[PDB]
């Protein structure tokens, strides 16, 4: 019955194991889903991610603020941004970014390494597709990767509003232990595999309703080993089925309350509202962004 | 007085038999929408495909200025509905056709204001 869902989320019992890290060997490696005529993998993948995010308790305020890293394709367009703009309520402010130049439907686009991106405001949702194929080296030890993952971890801790959520792409080899540890700072978390791309070790690590403190203590090396163990022992049938029913696709505008509060004012009552998708804590000023430019000869 | 005329160059390359611009971003949708030409969310009907607007704009895709004093783009950040029979070349179709300002449909592809 998984074939009619948008994808498969890591079952909770697998999160509780203490597996050793193994090589990822997917039974359905190299199979492919049959996409609807003329639909790109990236559109299908983001559509299924958004369909799954519709099932979670995302905070959806007025003036929602969403930022999308890794949004450029090698053809210079932004398919994932186009799906996000379709999904998010009209009037949502959407910013995207990538190392390479591209044209986008986002409200603003920054070109450069994500480490150069700075924002004045906090954000309600962070989406990342960033990935370096140089990490797929099967001939060497699979350790926690830094690069753009270091930026993402700091960016969550500094610029994600309390109550906000994230979806960060990982793979067998493209992962970071601190990012898994940060999943314990949300009210709930999972690793989500799209049904269209189930032949790949990619998943989106989803943190749902940021609390700004450790709710649970997660060892990221162990948790990534748990993720691979799940993938190794649970073949996922490739499926496009959910792409053909878009009647309920748009994210529900919940009008979630936005409050400004200071560290000492976050009590158990506030933490409960945050945990239920019913509160966003940040300022509601102007959204201002920038990219650092290195000047040289 | 010199200005690069990319619209003419693309039309002429199309007439010469050149392959249309590819990788326009086609959306999944119900295909039960209003059928209007350029919309805030995908609105294709049964006879249309919906595409991300920026990917269908000649000036966006070629990295050149938009032909307007303030340089504004009518497509970027929106979705453009393209008749399915014309969806092999969305850029050419947006470039060659006009939106009716009263009903929002493409003239000759859904506009019935003249009947
Ligand atoms: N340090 C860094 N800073 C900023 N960006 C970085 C980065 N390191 C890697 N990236 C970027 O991550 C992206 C991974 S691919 C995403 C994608 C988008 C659209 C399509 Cl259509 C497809 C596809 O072909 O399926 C794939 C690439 O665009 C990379 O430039
Ligand atoms: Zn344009
Ligand atoms: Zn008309």
């Amino acid at each position: 019955s998984q074939a009619w869902q948008p994808g498969v989320a890591m079952p909770n019992l697998y999160k509780m194991q203490r597996m050793l890290l193994e090589k990822c060997d997917l039974q359905n490696y190299g199979d492919s889903a049959t996409l609807p005529k003329g639909i790109m993998m990236n559109v299908a993948k983001y559509t299924q991610l958004c369909q799954y995010l519709n099932t979670l308790t995302l905070a959806v305020p007025y003036n929602m603020r969403v930022i999308h890293f890794g949004a450029g394709s090698d053809k210079g367009v932004a398919p994932g941004t186009a799906v996000l703009r379709q999904w998010l309520p009209t009037g949502t402010l959407l910013v995207d970014s990538d190392l390479n130049d591209f044209v986008s439907d986002a409200d603003s686009t920054l070109i450069g390494d994500c480490a150069t991106v700075h924002t004045a405001n906090k954000w309600d949702l962070i989406i990342s597709d960033m990935y370096d194929p140089k990490t797929k080296n099967v001939t060497k030890e699979n350790d926690s990767k830094e690069g753009f993952f270091t930026y993402i971890c700091g960016f969550i801790q500094q610029k994600l509003a309390l109550g906000g959520s994230v979806a960060i792409k990982i793979t067998e080899h493209s992962w970071n232990a601190d990012l898994y540890k940060l999943m314990g700072h949300f009210a709930w978390w999972t690793a989500f595999v799209t049904n269209v791309n189930a032949s790949s070790s990619e998943a989106f690590l989803i943190g749902c309703n940021y609390l700004g403190k450790p709710r649970e203590q997660i060892d990221g090396y162990v948790m990534h080993a748990n993720y691979i163990f799940w993938r190794n022992t649970n073949p996922i049938q490739l499926s496009s089925y959910s792409l053909f029913d878009m009647s309920k696709f748009p994210l529900k505008l919940r009008g979630t309350a936005v409050m400004s509060l200071k560290e000492g004012q976050i009590n158990d009552m506030i933490l409960s509202l945050l945990s239920k998708g019913r509160l966003i804590i940040r300022e509601n000023n102007r959204v201002v962004i920038s990219s650092d430019v290195l000047v040289n000869n | 007085a010199f200005a690069v005329d990319a619209a003419k160059a693309y039309k002429d390359y199309l007439a010469s038999g050149g392959q249309p611009i590819t990788n326009c971003v086609k959306m999944l949708c119900t295909h039960t929408g209003t059928g209007q030409a350029i919309t805030v969310t995908p609105e294709a009907n049964m006879d249309q495909e919906s595409f991300g607007g920026a990917s269908c704009c000649l000036y966006c895709r070629c990295h050149i200025d938009h032909p307007n004093p303030k340089g504004f783009c009518d497509l970027k950040g929106k979705y453009v509905q393209i008749p399915t029979t014309c969806a092999n070349d969305p850029v050419g179709f947006t470039l060659k056709n006009t939106v009716c300002t009263v009903c929002g449909m493409w003239k000759g592809y859904g506009c019935s204001c003249d009947q």
